[PDB]
Protein backbone atom coordinates (compact mmCIF):
# COMPACT_ATOMS: atom_id res chain seq x y z
CA UNK A 1 0.00 0.00 0.00
CA UNK A 2 1.49 3.47 -0.45
CA UNK A 3 0.46 4.33 2.97
CA UNK A 4 2.44 4.35 6.30
CA UNK A 5 2.18 1.77 9.11
CA UNK A 6 0.11 -0.22 7.36
CA UNK A 7 0.27 -3.86 8.83
CA UNK A 8 0.93 -6.61 6.13
CA UNK B 1 -23.46 9.65 43.80
CA UNK B 2 -19.99 7.92 42.39
CA UNK B 3 -17.80 9.14 40.01
CA UNK B 4 -16.32 7.24 37.32
CA UNK B 5 -13.18 6.73 35.16
CA UNK B 6 -13.12 4.98 31.95
CA UNK B 7 -9.38 5.04 30.17
CA UNK B 8 -8.87 4.05 26.44
CA UNK B 9 -5.50 1.45 26.09
CA UNK B 10 -3.25 4.75 25.34
CA UNK B 11 -4.01 6.50 28.65
CA UNK B 12 -6.46 8.92 28.06
CA UNK B 13 -9.76 8.85 29.79
CA UNK B 14 -13.50 10.31 30.35
CA UNK B 15 -14.14 10.71 33.84
CA UNK B 16 -17.16 11.98 35.90
CA UNK B 17 -20.66 11.08 37.37
CA UNK B 18 -22.79 8.71 35.29
CA UNK B 19 -26.03 8.83 33.97
CA UNK B 20 -28.58 6.29 35.53
CA UNK B 21 -27.42 4.05 32.53
CA UNK B 22 -23.87 4.11 33.66
CA UNK B 23 -23.36 6.97 30.51
CA UNK B 24 -21.02 9.93 30.42
CA UNK B 25 -23.60 12.50 29.73
CA UNK B 26 -23.72 15.44 32.22
CA UNK B 27 -22.53 19.43 32.38
CA UNK B 28 -19.53 18.12 34.80
CA UNK B 29 -17.28 15.47 32.43
CA UNK B 30 -14.13 15.64 31.03
CA UNK B 31 -11.81 14.13 29.19
CA UNK B 32 -7.84 13.50 29.96
CA UNK B 33 -5.27 13.55 28.17
CA UNK B 34 -2.48 10.84 29.08
CA UNK B 35 -0.06 13.19 30.80
CA UNK B 36 -2.98 12.88 33.91
CA UNK B 37 -3.15 16.75 33.81
CA UNK B 38 -4.39 18.32 30.65
CA UNK B 39 -8.28 18.06 30.39
CA UNK B 40 -11.17 19.21 28.27
CA UNK B 41 -14.11 19.30 30.55
CA UNK B 42 -18.20 20.36 30.35
CA UNK B 43 -20.76 18.97 28.29
CA UNK B 44 -20.72 15.46 26.95
CA UNK B 45 -23.48 12.84 25.85
CA UNK B 46 -23.09 9.38 25.89
CA UNK B 47 -18.87 10.02 26.18
CA UNK B 48 -19.12 12.47 23.14
CA UNK B 49 -17.64 15.72 23.50
CA UNK B 50 -20.09 18.78 23.23
CA UNK B 51 -18.49 21.84 24.81
CA UNK B 52 -14.85 20.72 26.28
CA UNK B 53 -13.60 23.76 28.05
CA UNK B 54 -9.47 23.75 28.45
CA UNK B 55 -8.34 22.79 32.05
CA UNK B 56 -5.60 21.64 34.40
CA UNK B 57 -6.35 18.57 36.66
CA UNK B 58 -5.48 19.85 39.98
CA UNK B 59 -6.10 17.63 42.40
CA UNK B 60 -8.44 13.85 43.22
CA UNK B 61 -9.91 13.95 46.44
CA UNK B 62 -11.90 10.51 46.76
CA UNK B 63 -11.49 9.80 43.48
CA UNK B 64 -13.13 13.19 42.01
CA UNK B 65 -11.14 14.85 39.93
CA UNK B 66 -11.16 19.02 41.26
CA UNK B 67 -10.49 20.79 38.11
CA UNK B 68 -8.99 24.74 37.32
CA UNK B 69 -10.35 26.07 33.89
CA UNK B 70 -7.83 27.51 31.79
CA UNK B 71 -7.95 31.42 30.66
CA UNK B 72 -8.92 32.18 27.49
CA UNK B 73 -12.16 30.81 25.94
CA UNK B 74 -10.77 27.51 24.52
CA UNK B 75 -13.39 25.38 23.21
CA UNK B 76 -13.58 21.73 21.77
CA UNK B 77 -15.95 19.18 20.53
CA UNK B 78 -16.10 16.21 18.80
CA UNK B 79 -15.25 16.37 15.28
CA UNK B 80 -13.92 13.87 13.72
CA UNK B 81 -13.07 14.67 9.88
CA UNK B 82 -14.74 13.23 6.49
CA UNK B 83 -13.19 12.47 3.05
CA UNK B 84 -12.99 16.20 2.33
CA UNK B 85 -13.14 17.94 5.55
CA UNK B 86 -10.03 17.70 8.03
CA UNK B 87 -11.40 19.97 10.54
CA UNK B 88 -13.80 22.51 11.45
CA UNK B 89 -11.14 24.79 12.75
CA UNK B 90 -8.00 23.56 10.77
CA UNK B 91 -5.99 26.68 12.83
CA UNK B 92 -7.16 25.92 16.70
CA UNK B 93 -4.05 23.61 17.81
CA UNK B 94 -4.64 20.83 20.45
CA UNK B 95 -3.69 22.26 23.66
CA UNK B 96 -1.41 18.65 24.79
CA UNK B 97 -0.13 18.60 21.36
CA UNK B 98 1.17 22.30 22.09
CA UNK B 99 2.72 21.83 25.20
CA UNK B 100 5.14 18.91 23.79
CA UNK B 101 6.17 19.74 20.07
CA UNK B 102 6.86 22.55 17.60
CA UNK B 103 7.99 22.19 14.18
CA UNK B 104 10.98 23.40 12.27
CA UNK B 105 13.58 22.76 9.37
CA UNK B 106 14.57 18.80 9.28
CA UNK B 107 17.73 17.78 10.95
CA UNK B 108 17.79 15.16 8.05
CA UNK B 109 18.90 16.34 5.23
CA UNK B 110 16.37 17.07 1.82
CA UNK B 111 13.70 16.33 4.30
CA UNK B 112 11.91 19.87 4.55
CA UNK B 113 10.22 20.58 7.83
CA UNK B 114 10.16 17.83 10.34
CA UNK B 115 8.74 17.38 14.04
CA UNK B 116 10.41 18.81 17.49
CA UNK B 117 10.02 18.13 20.89
CA UNK B 118 9.77 21.11 23.12
CA UNK B 119 10.82 19.47 26.53
CA UNK B 120 11.97 16.66 28.03
CA UNK B 121 10.09 13.67 28.55
CA UNK B 122 10.19 9.75 29.06
CA UNK B 123 9.55 6.68 27.12
CA UNK B 124 6.21 5.80 26.07
CA UNK B 125 4.97 9.21 25.86
CA UNK B 126 2.30 10.38 23.57
CA UNK B 127 3.55 13.56 21.77
CA UNK B 128 1.39 14.25 18.90
CA UNK B 129 -1.60 13.09 17.19
CA UNK B 130 -1.82 12.22 13.38
CA UNK B 131 -5.34 13.19 12.06
CA UNK B 132 -6.43 13.60 8.60
CA UNK B 133 -9.29 13.45 5.73
CA UNK B 134 -10.22 9.57 5.84
CA UNK B 135 -9.87 8.29 2.25
CA UNK B 136 -9.56 4.04 1.23
CA UNK B 137 -6.77 2.37 0.12
CA UNK B 138 -8.10 1.95 -3.15
CA UNK B 139 -8.24 5.88 -3.83
CA UNK B 140 -4.41 5.82 -2.47
CA UNK B 141 -2.89 2.96 -3.61
CA UNK B 142 -4.42 3.55 -7.39
CA UNK B 143 -2.76 7.16 -7.35
CA UNK B 144 0.98 8.25 -7.36
CA UNK B 145 3.71 8.37 -4.89
CA UNK B 146 3.59 12.24 -5.58
CA UNK B 147 0.13 12.61 -3.90
CA UNK B 148 0.72 9.90 -1.01
CA UNK B 149 3.72 11.80 0.98
CA UNK B 150 1.11 12.45 4.01
CA UNK B 151 -0.77 9.08 3.96
CA UNK B 152 -0.65 6.92 6.94
CA UNK B 153 -2.71 3.80 6.96
CA UNK B 154 -5.19 3.60 9.78
CA UNK B 155 -6.85 0.27 9.81
CA UNK B 156 -7.87 -2.27 6.79
CA UNK B 157 -10.60 -0.30 5.89
CA UNK B 158 -8.96 3.82 6.15
CA UNK B 159 -5.74 5.92 5.31
CA UNK B 160 -5.68 9.15 7.10
CA UNK B 161 -4.06 11.99 4.43
CA UNK B 162 -3.40 15.88 4.85
CA UNK B 163 -3.65 16.99 0.69
CA UNK B 164 -1.74 19.79 0.00
CA UNK B 165 -2.13 22.62 0.91
CA UNK B 166 -2.92 21.80 4.44
CA UNK B 167 0.45 20.24 4.64
CA UNK B 168 1.77 23.78 5.68
CA UNK B 169 0.85 24.98 9.14
CA UNK B 170 -0.57 28.00 8.18
CA UNK B 171 -3.07 26.25 6.57
CA UNK B 172 -3.68 23.24 8.53
CA UNK B 173 -1.96 23.48 12.78
CA UNK B 174 -4.96 21.86 14.52
CA UNK B 175 -2.82 18.08 14.85
CA UNK B 176 1.16 17.53 13.77
CA UNK B 177 1.67 14.40 13.44
CA UNK B 178 2.40 14.82 9.66
CA UNK B 179 5.28 16.35 10.57
CA UNK B 180 7.00 13.35 11.71
CA UNK B 181 9.93 12.01 9.13
CA UNK B 182 11.32 9.06 8.75
CA UNK B 183 14.10 7.28 9.96
CA UNK B 184 15.00 3.43 10.28
CA UNK B 185 16.14 4.00 13.43
CA UNK B 186 13.47 5.77 15.11
CA UNK B 187 13.31 7.52 18.82
CA UNK B 188 8.95 7.12 18.21
CA UNK B 189 6.17 4.66 16.80
CA UNK B 190 2.76 5.35 15.87
CA UNK B 191 0.16 3.99 17.99
CA UNK B 192 -4.02 4.56 18.14
CA UNK B 193 -5.09 6.94 19.86
CA UNK B 194 -9.10 7.68 20.74
CA UNK B 195 -8.92 11.74 20.38
CA UNK B 196 -12.09 13.38 22.07
CA UNK B 197 -11.77 16.09 18.83
CA UNK B 198 -10.29 13.80 16.34
CA UNK B 199 -11.89 10.57 17.06
CA UNK B 200 -10.00 7.30 16.30
CA UNK B 201 -6.49 8.58 14.68
CA UNK B 202 -3.28 7.41 15.47
CA UNK B 203 -0.82 9.01 17.88
CA UNK B 204 3.11 9.29 18.22
CA UNK B 205 4.53 7.89 20.75
CA UNK B 206 8.04 7.73 22.28
CA UNK B 207 10.06 4.74 22.21
CA UNK B 208 12.71 5.88 24.36
CA UNK B 209 13.91 9.37 26.98
CA UNK B 210 13.83 11.92 24.64
CA UNK B 211 15.82 15.60 25.05
CA UNK B 212 14.66 19.62 24.49
CA UNK B 213 14.55 19.86 20.66
CA UNK B 214 15.28 16.10 19.64
CA UNK B 215 13.73 15.84 16.45
CA UNK B 216 11.17 13.10 16.79
CA UNK B 217 11.37 10.10 13.84
CA UNK B 218 9.08 7.33 13.21
CA UNK B 219 9.56 3.89 10.55
CA UNK B 220 7.23 4.51 8.10
CA UNK B 221 7.19 0.97 7.66
CA UNK B 222 6.01 1.13 3.58
CA UNK B 223 6.54 -2.67 2.25
CA UNK B 224 9.88 -3.89 1.56
CA UNK B 225 8.93 -6.62 -0.68
CA UNK B 226 5.66 -6.77 -1.98
CA UNK B 227 9.95 -2.05 -2.52
CA UNK B 228 6.24 -0.04 -2.74
CA UNK B 229 8.00 3.26 -1.57
CA UNK B 230 9.27 6.50 -2.77
CA UNK B 231 13.02 6.82 -4.02
CA UNK B 232 13.92 8.71 -1.17
CA UNK B 233 13.22 6.03 0.93
CA UNK B 234 14.46 3.17 -1.81
CA UNK B 235 17.64 5.34 -1.22
CA UNK B 236 17.79 5.08 2.28
CA UNK B 237 16.89 1.92 2.87
CA UNK B 238 19.62 0.52 0.78
CA UNK B 239 22.21 3.13 3.30
CA UNK B 240 20.08 1.38 6.20
CA UNK B 241 21.05 -1.64 5.05
CA UNK B 242 24.51 -1.51 4.25
CA UNK B 243 25.21 -0.20 8.35
CA UNK B 244 23.67 -3.42 9.54
N1 LIG C 1 14.22 10.21 6.08
C1 LIG C 1 13.80 11.09 5.13
N2 LIG C 1 14.60 11.50 4.10
C2 LIG C 1 14.16 12.37 3.17
N3 LIG C 1 12.92 12.90 3.12
C3 LIG C 1 12.03 12.54 4.10
C4 LIG C 1 12.43 11.60 5.16
N4 LIG C 1 11.36 11.43 5.98
C5 LIG C 1 10.37 12.21 5.47
N5 LIG C 1 10.77 12.85 4.35
C6 LIG C 1 9.98 13.82 3.56
O1 LIG C 1 8.77 14.18 4.24
C7 LIG C 1 7.62 13.71 3.54
C8 LIG C 1 6.65 12.96 4.45
S1 LIG C 1 5.72 14.05 5.50
C9 LIG C 1 6.96 14.55 6.66
C10 LIG C 1 7.00 16.06 6.89
C11 LIG C 1 7.66 16.75 5.69
N6 LIG C 1 9.14 16.61 5.84
C12 LIG C 1 7.17 18.18 5.60
O2 LIG C 1 7.96 19.13 5.49
O3 LIG C 1 5.94 18.45 5.63
C13 LIG C 1 8.18 12.81 2.44
O4 LIG C 1 7.35 12.93 1.29
C14 LIG C 1 9.59 13.30 2.20
O5 LIG C 1 9.58 14.48 1.39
Amino acid sequence: SKSKDRKY
Amino acid sequence: HGVCWIYYPDGGSLVGEVNEDGEMTGEKIAYVYPDERTALYGKFIDGEMIEGKLATLMSTEEGRPHFELMPGNSVYHFDKSTSSCISTNALLPDPYESERVYVAESLISSAGEGLFSKVAVGPNTVMSFANGVRITHQEVDSRDWALNGNTLSLDEETVIDVPEPYNHVSKYCASLGHKANHSFTPNCIYDMFVHPRFGPIKCIRTLRAVEADEELTVAYGYDHSPPEAPEWYQVELKAFQATQ
